[PDB]
């Protein structure tokens, strides 16, 4: 019968650890741009005189 | 009714006229019409028009 055995409360501590791995490296060097548009098109020149 | 009796006659049975309803019922049914249209059709329609 002890005076304060049941009225015990778990309080947790500021100790979160974060232990997953979500990088992104090549994604962060790549330049981003928009595209408001269907596809992208451009011109590759070959040979030919 | 406007009939014909006699000098002393009998003053003949009554009469009126008749009025009556139409009613002519409006809530059942409605004209409707929809789109459907997405979210990056609006988009890329900015750019590719004359």
């Amino acid at each position: 019968a002890k005076l304060n055995l049941a009225v015990l409360n778990n309080v947790f501590s500021e100790l979160l650890t974060q232990e997953i791995n979500r990088s992104a490296t090549f994604l962060g060097l790549l330049s981003k741009y928009p595209e408001r548009k269907s596809n992208i098109q451009w011109g590759v020149g070959m040979g030919g005189t | 009714t406007a009939t014909g009796v006699a000098i002393t006659g009998s003053a003949p049975a009554a009469s009126m006229d008749a009025t009556l309803p139409a009613q002519l019922p409006i809530s059942a049914a409605s004209v409707q019409s929809t789109f459907t249209l997405n979210l990056k059709e609006i988009e890329e329609s900015k750019e590719q028009v004359t």
